[PDB]
């Protein structure tokens, strides 16, 4: 049964640029590889099959290459409507598998978050519960880390977090972390924080508050 | 290929959802200027077995006039064969024939004699 | 051109059965292959299994063996995948997409979301993420089920900066997401902030004031 293995996970680039992602099968399947694009919200497009061959319309700036075990696709100077995920997949014996994706990401300048930090509501108090929301917004590259700290000990599993996708005109991401307690619990403590790390930041960034 | 055939390496291929005796098989494939399907390697038993399965299917395969022919003048001796274990055992009969002459690829791909009024699917095939 | 139209989305308690439709159109429905791809949120894509009309033969990954069966209505052009004994694990977005003998999925289906769950219908309360150069406040939109809710600003005036976040699943089976705009702090003391929440499958709207 054959595992498909893609890299890199996550590839940032620009209009004009060229890119290659790769695939691996972990067993020759000699030229029986597709490529696929997939636009976030959309079904997957046939891009590439037998490894190298094209898709009926697909743009030729799309090339794949590669048999055995390793195979690539490379894409010469990119659109705009090349942006999205690409996936891999044997259409050798079936059952067919699947790499598990690529992302092509709009790259653009390292911005660092700007953070707020937001007290549970007095509405939602009156309910037993006690939400803190922590906001990182509009930074850029995506990785980033936000740890939660309640009179200084820092939490585990009583938080969540969203990221946006890239933001249509700035191409920046935005985070939410929500950390979630019962209202006891909550005034069972005083200062909350939220501990911001990303990498366009020079040290760790701390919005706090207290009551 | 033509409409509602299966194109495949230089051949197209016509698989039947229903049933005829094998003579009669072979002669709608003659009428479609084909032949039962001739298969002549392993890659092809690859592809019949993978849209045939699970039914027994006729293939161009018969020792009806004492020795194994196939339909298009393939030799049979020296080529590309898939025989189940055991097979070609020419099992004696009476009501689907004498005897067990003509060729049917089974479930797991194998082939198997079997008799010739059997009402099975079938395939053609033919040059592209 | 072919076409692959899949049927709606369907909402579903675990341990029910649900029959997902393919009409194929555009090509001789008879002479290839439906594949079934699975896709859960966020992941990658899973390939099901494969039915070739013509013959009704059908080939699964063994990991669907139990759970998913193909059949085809051959007089509509149809192929069908049921999924029965649903689990939660079985949300996510279903796409039926052709091909040929050892060939890629050459067209797809618009995809079939399933989400399959307990929860019950269930409206959203709405929070204020009070602000305190550029503010930022917000509404925190909690508990709710199904997606999706709609989260706009001062009526759809507000656009610029604002950021509405995608839901998570909370372990109780419920969605919560927040929706956050900067605008100048100097606009806290003069410009009323509202976003307006709408949730249709349990008629909720709230249009929640988020004051300083
Ligand atoms: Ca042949
Ligand atoms: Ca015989
Ligand atoms: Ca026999
Ligand atoms: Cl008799």
């Amino acid at each position: 049964d054959i595992q498909m293995t893609q890299s890199p996970a996550s590839l940032s680039a620009s209009v004009g640029e060229t890119v290659t992602i790769t695939c691996r099968a972990s067993e020759n399947i000699y030229s029986y590889l597709a490529w696929y694009q997939q636009k976030q919200g959309k079904s997957p497009q046939l891009l590439v099959y037998n490894a190298k061959t094209l898709a009926e319309g697909v743009p030729s700036r799309f090339s794949g290459s590669g048999s055995g075990t390793q195979f690539s696709l490379k894409i010469n100077s990119l659109q705009p409507e090349d942006f999205g995920n690409y996936h891999c997949q044997h259409h050798y014996d079936t059952p067919y598998t699947f790499g598990g994706g690529t992302k092509l990401e709009i790259k653009r300048t390292v911005a660092a978050p700007s953070v707020f930090i937001f007290p549970p509501s007095d509405e939602q108090l009156k309910s037993g519960t006690a939400s803190v929301v922590c906001l990182l917004n509009n930074f850029y590259p995506r990785e980033a880390k936000v740890q939660w700290k309640v009179d200084n000990a820092l939490q585990s599993g009583n938080s969540q977090e969203s990221v946006t996708e890239q933001d249509s005109k700035d191409s920046t991401y935005s985070l939410s972390s929500t950390l979630t307690l019962s209202k006891a619990d909550y005034e069972k403590h005083k200062v909350y924080a939220c501990e911001v790390t990303h990498q366009g930041l020079s040290s760790p960034v701390t919005k706090s508050f207290n009551r | 290929c033509p409409v509602n055939w299966v194109e495949h390496q230089g051949s197209c291929y016509w698989f039947s959802h229903s049933g005829k005796a094998w003579a009669e098989a072979e002669k709608y494939c003659q009428l479609e200027n084909a032949h039962l399907v001739v298969i002549n390697s392993w890659e092809e038993q690859k592809f019949i077995v993978q849209h045939t399965n699970p039914f027994n299917t006729w293939i161009g395969l018969t020792d009806s006039d004492g020795s194994w022919k196939w339909v298009d003048g393939t030799d049979y001796r020296h080529n590309y064969k898939n025989w189940a274990v055991t097979q070609p055992d020419n099992w004696h009969g009476h009501e689907l024939g004498g005897s067990e002459d003509c060729v049917e690829v089974q479930p797991d791909g194998r082939w198997n004699d079997d008799f010739c009024l059997q009402v099975y699917r079938w395939v053609c095939e033919k040059r592209r | 051109q072919v076409q692959l139209q899949q049927s709606g989305p369907e909402l579903v308690r675990p341990g029910t059965s649900v029959k997902i439709s393919c009409k194929a159109s555009g090509y001789t429905f008879l002479t290839y292959w439906m594949n079934w791809v699975k896709q859960r949120p966020g992941q990658g894509l899973e390939w099901i299994g494969q039915i070739f009309p013509a013959t009704g033969s059908t080939h699964y990954n063994e990991m669907f063996k139990d759970k998913a069966t193909l059949n085809e209505d051959t007089s509509s052009n149809t192929a069908y995948m049921q999924l029965s004994g649903l689990t939660s694990e079985d949300t996510a977005v279903y796409f039926c997409a052709r091909s040929r003998y050892r060939n890629g999925l050459d067209y797809w289906g618009q995809g079939t979301t399933l989400t399959v769950s307990s929860a019950s219908t269930k409206g959203p309360s709405v929070f204020p993420l009070a602000p305190s150069g550029t503010a930022a406040l917000g509404c925190l939109v909690k508990d709710y089920f199904p997606e999706p809710v709609t989260v706009s600003w001062n009526s759809g005036a507000l656009t610029s900066g604002v950021h509405t976040f995608p839901a998570v699943l909370q372990s109780s089976g419920l969605y919560s997401l927040s929706s956050v705009v900067t605008v100048p702090s100097s606009s806290l003391g003069t410009q009323t902030y509202i976003c307006n929440v709408n949730h249709k499958p349990s008629n909720t709207k709230v249009d929640k004031k988020v004051e300083p």
